[PDB]
C-alpha cells in the first residue's frame, strides 16, 4: 500500500495558461470539475503568500486569488 | 407467476448485474415493459446495498431518447422490482454477427445517437462504466438505447473515482492500471472500441490469454485495415489515446468531420410561459461565447511578427513586459518518507487545534472552527506520489448545505 | 458572514506555515 | 419610451452578465499597499476585495483611485524617495483616506436584480460592483457600466426599438457639457491627479493650446507608471506619460450631437471604453458622454 499516484488532471493549472490578449484580461478558460476546490499556490516570496483556487456557483466559474502576509 | 400490478411476468432475457431481468406484459392492453428484478435474498448478502441504491439514483431522473428509461421502483418485504422500458431487438452485439459489420452510414448513425446520450450521462455527472455493445440494445425501429448502470457512479467535483469495474476489453487503461481517474475519459476509450467494432465487426484489444491482454491495451496500438476510411481512423486514434490528456473529448468529437456528416440536429443542446424565453436568451449567450469565456491564443512561436487587436484594458500590463521579453504549484510537494510526512502534518493540525479524522494513512479529514463567526470550515488533505522520490500533498476544499 | 472561500485559504495558510521551511 | 430597456434589466439577474469562467484577485488587509499595486499589474486587473482578515469580512474595495489618491497625497517631489507609500499597508492607508471621504462597501446578490445593479450604481455613484453570494459570503464577480451595456447591446432584438434610440444627443440632453474637466498636452502628470482628486471623473481629455482634443489619460492609464515603475517622476507631462502606448492606440474616440443615440451606443460597446467624447467640427471637445450617462437614461427613460 503506497500513496496513489497524483492523476495528471491536476497538473493543469489554469492560472499558468495564457488568455488571448483580445479577451477580457479577466476571463478565464472553462476548467473541467476535477480541478475545483483544489488549492494552487505561488512560490513565496518576501513574505507575501499567494493562494488560488477554482469554485464553482451553480453554472458559473471563478477563481479566486489571495495575497495574504 | 407473479405480477406486479397488472404486469405479469414472464419471458426470462436478462442476464442481469447479478439479477434476472423479465418481460412484463399488462394483462389489461398486452403493454411490454422491462423488469429488473433484485430479491432481498441476495442483495443484502453483499454489501450492494449503496451500489445498487447509486444505479436508482442516477437513473431515477434521466429522460433521453437513447437511454432506456426507469419508469418506477416497486418494493415488496422479499424483493425489488425495477420497471423498465422494453425494447426489443437485444444487443447491437447480436446486430453484428448477423449482417457484414456495418456501413459508414449505418455505423456512424448508431455511434451519434450512442455518444448522444453518454453525453447527456456526463452532463448529469453520471459516469458509465461497462459502456460496451452488449449494454446497447435496440427498438424495433433499430435505435440505440444505453442499458446497465449497474457500475455507473456519480462524479463529484474535485473528486476522482478508481474501483476498476469495467469489461476485460473496452475498459480505458487508467482503469486496468488500477489508477484513479476522472470518470468521462474512461467512457470515451469505452466508446472508442465500440466504433471499432461497428466498423470492422471485431474487437481492437482481445487475447485469449488475460494478462497478455491488458499489456495489449495499455500499448496504444491497433490495426485499421484496408477499407477503413481514413476520416475515423484519425478519430479512433483520438478517442483511443492511451495518454488520457491527448484523449479525446466529446466536444472534440462533435467537432470532428466525420461525426459531424449528417448527423440529426436534436441530438445534443442546439438546437407562466417564459420557458420559451428562457431558451431563446440561452441561444443567445452560446452564441457570443467570447463573452463568458477565454479563448485560446494562437500557438505558433516561430512567427516573426505577429499582428492582432489587443484589448484596451490589458496594454500597459502588456507593452511592459513584453517588448523585449510565476508558476502556479499544486499544493505543496517534499522528497520525506511518505509515512514520515503524515506524522509532520498531524503535529501542525494539532499546533493549531483543529479537529482531524483519518480515512486513510494518506487521507485525512481536518475540520476548523472560525473564532470570529463561529462557522465550521472543511478540507481535505489527500497525499500523492510525483517522481520517484517526491510526493505532492493535495489540498481540496468541501462546502456542506444542510 | 465571511466568505467560505477566504476561509478555506486562510486555513490552508496556517497549515503551511508551519509546514514550509 | 418608458419601459422596455427597464422591463429587460427587471426581469433578469446579475448572475447572468457573471461570466462562465474569470479570475477574482483578494488583498488581505495588513498587505503593503505598494505590493497591492504591483499585483495589480501582474494580473492584468483594475480592482480587488479587500479581505479583513480580523473582522472575517470583505471591506471595500482597492482600485486604480486608491493608487492616485496615494501618490497625489503624499508626493514629497520629486527626488526624494516617496516614503510613505513604501512603508505603507492597505489597512493604514484606509485610517487616514478612507476617513473624511467614508464609502462602505456596496455589493449585491447574484438573483438580485440587473436593474437594481444598474440603480446601486448610479445612486451609490461607483464604478464597481462586487456581486457577493449572500450563502458561503462569495465574491462571485466585479460589475461595471461597461459589463451591462454589452450585455445590454447583446441581449436584446431591436424590433420593439423605442423611439429615442433614433434620436440625437442634442435633443436626448444625454451627456456633461458644463465645466469639463480636462488638461494641456503639456500638463504636469501629478496636475492631472490631482484634477483627478477634486472632481472625480473617471477620464480628461486632452486638449491643445486650441482646446481641441488629441488623446485621452483616462483613470486606467494611471497603473502604467506602476507597470513600468515611471511613479517616481510626476513632473512629466500627460503626453508623456501616454507614451507607452504610443502608435498603437489608432485616436480618440468621440461623437458628435446630430448622431443618433444607438449609433452612440454601438460605437461605445465596439470600442470597449467608458466614455466618448463630444466634438464639433473642429475637434473642439464640447462635453462628454460616459456610460453613466447613458445607463442613467435607460433606468430613467
Ligand atoms: N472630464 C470630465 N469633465 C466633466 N465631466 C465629466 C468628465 N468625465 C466624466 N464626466 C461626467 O461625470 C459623470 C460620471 O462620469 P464617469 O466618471 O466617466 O462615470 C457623467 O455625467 C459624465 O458626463
Ligand atoms: N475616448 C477615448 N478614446 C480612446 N481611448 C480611450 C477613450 N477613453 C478611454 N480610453 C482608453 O481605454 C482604456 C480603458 O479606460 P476606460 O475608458 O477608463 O475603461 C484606457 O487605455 C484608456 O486610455
Amino acid at each position: 500500500k503506497s500513496p496513489p499516484i497524483l492523476p495528471p488532471h491536476l497538473l493543469q493549472v489554469i492560472l499558468n495558461k495564457d488568455t488571448n490578449i483580445s479577451c477580457d484580461p479577466a476571463l478565464l478558460p472553462e476548467p473541467n470539475h476535477v480541478m475545483l476546490n483544489h488549492l494552487y499556490a505561488l512560490s513565496i516570496k518576501d513574505s507575501v503568500m499567494v493562494l488560488s483556487a477554482t469554485h464553482r456557483y451553480k453554472k458559473k466559474y471563478v477563481t479566486t486569488l489571495l495575497y495574504k502576509p | 407467476r407473479v405480477k406486479i400490478g397488472h404486469y405479469i411476468l414472464g419471458d426470462t432475457l436478462g442476464v442481469g448485474t447479478f439479477g434476472k431481468v423479465k418481460v412484463g406484459k399488462h394483462e389489461l392492453t398486452g403493454h411490454k415493459v422491462a423488469v429488473k428484478i433484485l430479491n432481498r435474498q441476495k442483495i443484502r448478502s453483499l454489501d450492494v446495498v449503496g451500489k445498487i441504491r447509486r444505479e436508482i439514483q442516477n437513473l431515477k431522473l434521466f429522460r433521453h431518447p437513447h437511454i432506456i428509461k426507469l419508469y418506477q421502483v416497486i418494493s415488496t418485504p422479499s424483493d425489488i422490482f425495477m420497471v423498465m422500458e422494453y425494447v426489443s431487438g437485444g444487443e447491437l452485439f447480436d446486430y453484428i454477427c448477423k449482417n457484414g459489420r456495418l456501413d459508414e452510414k449505418e455505423s456512424r448513425r448508431l455511434f451519434q445517437q450512442i455518444l448522444s446520450g453518454v453525453d447527456y450521462c456526463h452532463r448529469h455527472m453520471v459516469v458509465h462504466r461497462d459502456l460496451k455493445p452488449e449494454n446497447v440494445l435496440l427498438d424495433a425501429h433499430m435505435n440505440a438505447k444505453i442499458a446497465d448502470f449497474g457500475l455507473s457512479n456519480m462524479m463529484s467535483d474535485g473528486e476522482f473515482l478508481r474501483t476498476s469495474c469495467g469489461s476485460p476489453n473496452y475498459a480505458a487503461p487508467e482503469v486496468i492500471s488500477g489508477r484513479l481517474y476522472a470518470g468521462p475519459e474512461v467512457d470515451i476509450w469505452s466508446s472508442g472500441v465500440i466504433l471499432y467494432a461497428l466498423l470492422c465487426g471485431t474487437l481492437p484489444f482481445d487475447d485469449d490469454h488475460v494478462p497478455t491482454l491488458f499489456k495489449k491495451i495499455c500499448d496504444g496500438i491497433f490495426y485499421t485495415p484496408q477499407y477503413l476510411n481514413p476520416s475515423v481512423i484519425s478519430l479512433l486514434k483520438h478517442m483511443l489515446q492511451v495518454d488520457p490528456m491527448k484523449r479525446a473529448t466529446i466536444k472534440d468529437i462533435r467537432e470532428h468531420e466525420w461525426f459531424k456528416q449528417d448527423l440529426p440536429k436534436y441530438l445534443f443542446p442546439e438546437d407562466a410561459v417564459a420557458y420559451h424565453l428562457i431558451i431563446d436568451n440561452r441561444r443567445i449567450m452560446n452564441e457570443a461565447k467570447d463573452f463568458y469565456l477565454a479563448t485560446s491564443p494562437p500557438d505558433s512561436f516561430l512567427d516573426d511578427h505577429h499582428l492582432t487587436r489587443p484589448h484596451p484594458e490589458r496594454v500597459p500590463f502588456l507593452v511592459a513586459e513584453t517588448p523585449r521579453a510565476a508558476k502556479w504549484h499544486l499544493g505543496i510537494r517534499s522528497q520525506s518518507r511518505p509515512n514520515d510526512i503524515m506524522a509532520e502534518v498531524c503535529r501542525a493540525i494539532k499546533q493549531l487545534d483543529y479537529e482531524w479524522k483519518v480515512v486513510n494513512p494518506y487521507y485525512l479529514r481536518v475540520r476548523r472552527k472560525n473564532p470570529v463567526t463561529s462557522t465550521f470550515s472543511k478540507m481535505s488533505l489527500q497525499l500523492y506520489q510525483v517522481d520517484s522520490r517526491t510526493y505532492l500533498l493535495d489540498f481540496r476544499s468541501i462546502d456542506d448545505e444542510i | 458572514p465571511g466568505s467560505h472561500t477566504i476561509e478555506f485559504f486562510e486555513m490552508c495558510a496556517n497549515l503551511i506555515k508551519i509546514l514550509a521551511q | 419610451n418608458s419601459s422596455v430597456y427597464t422591463t429587460f434589466m427587471k426581469s433578469h439577474r446579475c448572475y447572468d452578465l457573471i461570466p462562465t469562467s474569470s479570475k477574482l484577485v483578494v488583498f488581505d488587509t495588513s498587505l503593503q499597499v505598494k505590493k497591492a499595486f504591483f499585483a495589480l499589474v501582474t494580473n492584468g486587473v483594475r480592482a480587488a476585495p479587500l479581505w479583513d482578515s480580523k473582522k472575517q469580512s470583505f471591506v471595500g474595495m482597492l482600485t486604480i483611485t486608491d493608487f492616485i489618491n496615494i501618490l497625489h497625497r503624499y508626493y514629497k517631489s520629486a527626488l526624494v524617495q516617496i516614503y510613505e507609500l513604501e512603508e505603507h499597508k492597505i489597512e493604514t492607508w484606509r485610517e487616514v483616506y478612507l476617513q473624511d471621504s467614508f464609502k462602505p462597501l456596496v455589493c449585491i446578490s447574484p438573483n438580485a436584480s440587473l436593474f437594481d445593479a444598474v440603480s446601486s450604481l448610479i445612486r451609490n455613484k461607483i464604478h464597481r460592483l462586487p456581486v457577493i453570494d449572500p450563502e458561503s459570503g462569495n465574491t462571485l464577480y466585479i460589475l461595471t457600466h461597461k459589463r451591462i451595456l454589452k450585455f445590454l447591446k447583446l441581449f436584446i432584438t431591436e424590433f420593439p426599438k423605442p423611439e429615442f434610440m433614433s434620436k440625437s444627443l442634442e435633443e436626448l440632453q444625454i451627456g456633461t457639457y458644463a465645466n469639463i474637466a480636462m488638461v494641456r498636452t503639456t500638463t504636469p502628470v501629478y496636475v492631472a491627479l490631482g484634477i483627478f482628486v477634486q472632481h472625480r471623473v473617471s477620464a480628461l481629455p486632452v486638449v491643445d493650446e486650441k482646446g481641441r482634443v488629441v488623446d485621452i489619460y483616462s483613470k486606467f492609464d494611471v497603473i502604467n507608471l506602476a507597470a513600468e515603475k515611471t511613479y517616481n517622476n510626476l513632473d512629466v507631462s500627460v503626453t508623456k506619460a501616454l507614451q507607452h502606448r504610443s502608435h498603437y492606440f489608432e485616436g480618440v474616440l468621440k461623437c458628435y450631437l446630430h448622431e443618433t443615440l444607438e449609433a452612440i451606443i454601438n460605437r461605445l460597446v465596439e470600442a470597449e471604453v467608458h466614455r466618448l467624447v463630444v466634438v464639433d467640427e473642429h475637434d473642439v471637445v464640447k462635453g462628454i458622454v460616459s456610460l453613466s450617462d447613458i445607463l442613467q437614461a435607460l433606468v430613467l427613460t
